[PDB]
């Protein structure tokens, strides 16, 4: 916490998406490389700092998670206005999450400003006998809509990094 | 588990960051009287030239360490606020679990304000971020 502060830019993300479909985790796993079984439902918002790496940029990541249950939607939509970037996150072994993300891409029209960039990831790769979204659907519903979509999991850290350094080079190239 | 490991990194940062806070405040205890002994010696009670040197060299020391000390002071303040969420966070937890039958009215009450201090503390560290942005905008602007 400088004064004169080493960074070029500032970044505020959102992670939004269903309860339980692991927002928390990535965040944990991206800001602090560690990860927990518990399912430790948030209340209402947090946030986490991470810096990185951009075409000889240092880049500030605030990275806000939020609760997914539809009880903290009030709470959580004051929050969406200032983000820069907003991730949507699904469960890739759980469709009705991948259903509800039309919803969360209307909260985003409701709430947040005109330009934000969006990017779509599901979730829980690891878990490979219990995969139900095929990212052929989930891949075409993404550029239908000119999103970037990546699949993760953040228990084993599989495209965790790679999935805030894509959202960052899309502000970038935005802002 | 998980949450020990947290506290524990959190509590070994506090304690470097005061660590370092106790040894820049001993140094400017130090650098403050050999400021008076210099100063007793160019009003006359070596060389004076090299007095000279000598207080110069002092000077600019004196704005390390104040530097310094300043940006020690708001890390320590950033992480008593994350320290501060925590324990709001779990003190909250914590009245949830409580069955809702056994939830006295004045749980009701408590749980709110846990709550609005939580949200508060969170909104504190973020403008603690957004102070930081501002001066760096300050800083380019004047160079
Ligand atoms: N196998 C596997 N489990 C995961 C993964 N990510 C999260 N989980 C598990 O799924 C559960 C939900 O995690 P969490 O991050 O809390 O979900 P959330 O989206 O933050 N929920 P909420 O909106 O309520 O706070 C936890 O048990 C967590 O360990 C993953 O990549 N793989
Ligand atoms: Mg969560």
């Amino acid at each position: 916490g400088h004064m004169n502060p080493e960074y070029d830019y500032l970044f505020k993300l959102l992670l939004i998406g269903d309860s339980g479909v692991g927002k928390s985790c990535l965040l944990l796993r991206f800001a602090d490389d560690t990860y927990t079984e518990s399912y430790i439902s948030t209340i209402g918002v947090d946030f986490k700092i991470r810096t990185i790496e951009l075409d000889g940029k240092t880049i500030k990541l605030q990275i806000w998670d939020t609760a997914g249950q539809e009880r903290f939607r009030t709470i959580t939509s004051s929050y969406y206005r200032g983000a820069h970037g907003i991730i949507v996150v699904y469960d890739v072994t759980d469709q009705e999450s991948y259903a509800n993300v039309k919803q969360w891409l209307q909260e985003i029209d409701r709430y947040a400003s005109e330009n934000v960039n969006k990017l779509l990831v599901g979730n829980k790769s690891d878990l490979t006998t219990k995969k139900v979204v095929d990212n052929t659907t989930a891949k075409e519903f993404a550029d239908s809509l000119g999103i970037p979509f990546l699949e993760t999991s953040a228990k084993n850290a599989t495209n965790v990094e790679q999935a805030f350094m894509t959202m960052a080079a899309e502000i970038k190239k935005r802002m | 588990g998980h949450m020990k490991q947290e506290e524990l990194k959190r509590l070994y940062k506090a304690q470097a960051i005061q660590r370092q806070l106790e040894e820049v405040e001993e140094r400017q205890r130090a650098s403050e009287i050999q400021g008076v002994r210099l100063e007793k010696a160019l009003r006359g009670e070596q060389d004076e030239a090299q007095l000279l040197q000598e207080w110069f060299k002092l000077v600019l020391e004196k704005n390390k360490l104040m530097r310094y000390e300043s940006e020690l002071l708001i890390m320590a303040q950033e992480l008593e606020l994350e320290d501060h969420q925590s324990r709001l966070e779990q003190k909250l937890r914590e009245k949830m679990l409580k069955e809702e039958s056994q939830k006295d009215e004045k749980d009701l009450n408590e749980e709110q304000e846990v709550f609005t201090e939580l949200m508060q503390v969170i909104e504190q560290r973020d403008k603690l971020v957004d102070s930081l942005e501002e001066q760096r905008i300050r800083e380019k602007a004047e160079d």
